[PDB]
């Protein structure tokens, strides 16, 4: 679980561009502030390689 | 579950947002495309298995 | 499940010599090895990670070597405060990971 | 500084089970694994298990089928591990080893004394 993909982002990166940034993206009109929970998911999502 | 109900929705507008924020749903696991994308997208068919 | 094997399982040594501790595997787990070290009532450090590289704080004077099947970790200058249970982890299955059966360094 | 902090010694008798804590303090929770690592006096390290933080998932040991299972919550970042059939084998210092960077048990909790007796 080492590798990570990020999985949610407001918009696709630009060309060349690391965005390493962690936190909570807002899927809906609720605000997170920084909980994981409702219409709140973790952008990095493991692979898992077996 | 043995018997589950299928229903098919065609030729109308789904509102999948209104449908997401409108209870406590406890699993919205979209695979295959993101759920805040899917007022940017048209279906042939959509199946409500219930 | 891979084992792992630990030789001498018990060692002496003096302060300021040569310490040589070979923990060698059961099967080919490329460099994914750690290197511990226990002192009695604490819990264990770690020393060596991918069976070459040195953590952060830990003295110059550790180093480790070896890859595949057969591992080394080596004291270039053994100091008293050296003295302790030292492991190997084999972190590359995890199920289920395998420590070593411990090399006690004692002084002689 | 990440700093992991573990619950009290635990006396238990045989057949009973266990369940110990594990609060993961500074840093990001949701990446770095937690695993549990068992000592019994007069022996080597033996690992436990497993929980991924970031695939929400929990492994555990081969030599261990269904003995322990793993769960936390993310919302405090407190992991625990319960072991089930308790016996006078089990009596030992349960350690949570945070997994972190690169696969390899940099931070280790204080450890608990579980002893398991009559």
């Amino acid at each position: 679980y080492n590798y990570l993909y990020r999985l949610f982002r407001k918009s696709n990166l630009k060309p060349f561009e690391r965005d390493i940034s962690t936190e909570i993206y807002q899927a809906g009109s609720t605000p997170c502030n920084g909980v994981k929970g409702f219409n709140c998911y973790f952008p990095l999502q493991s692979y898992g390689f077996q | 579950v043995y018997a589950w109900n299928r229903k098919r929705i065609s030729n109308c507008v789904a509102d999948y947002s209104v449908l997401y924020n409108s209870a406590s749903f406890s699993t919205f696991k979209c695979y295959g495309v993101s759920p805040t994308k899917l007022n940017d997208l048209c279906f042939t068919n959509v199946y409500a298995d219930s | 499940a891979i084992r792992m094997t630990q030789s001498p399982s018990t060692l002496s040594a003096s302060v300021g010599d040569r310490v040589t501790i070979t923990c060698r595997a059961s099967q080919t787990i490329n460099s994914w090895l750690a290197w511990y070290q226990q002192k009695p009532g604490k819990a264990p450090k770690l020393l060596i990670y991918d069976a070459s590289n040195l953590e952060s704080g830990v003295p110059s004077r550790f180093s480790g070597s070896g890859s595949g099947t057969e591992f080394t970790l080596t004291i270039s200058s053994l100091q008293p405060d050296d003295f302790a249970t030292y492991y190997c982890q084999q972190y590359e299955s995890y199920s289920p990971i395998t420590f070593g059966q411990g090399t006690r360094l004692e002084i002689k | 500084q990440v700093q992991l902090v573990e619950s009290g010694a635990e006396v238990k008798k045989p057949g009973s089970s266990v369940k110990v804590s594990c609060k993961a303090s500074g840093g990001n929770f949701n990446m770095y694994t937690i695993s549990w690592v068992r000592q019994a006096p007069g022996r080597g390290l033996e690992w436990m298990g497993r929980f991924i933080p970031i695939a929400n998932k929990a492994n555990y040991a081969q030599n261990f089928p269904g003995r322990v299972t793993i769960t936390a919550d993310k919302s405090t970042s407190t992991v625990y591990m319960e072991l089930r059939s308790l016996t006078s084998d089990d009596t030992a210092v349960y350690y949570c080893a945070r997994s972190g960077s690169y696969d390899a048990f940099d931070v280790w909790g204080q450890g608990t004394m579980v002893t398991v007796s009559s």
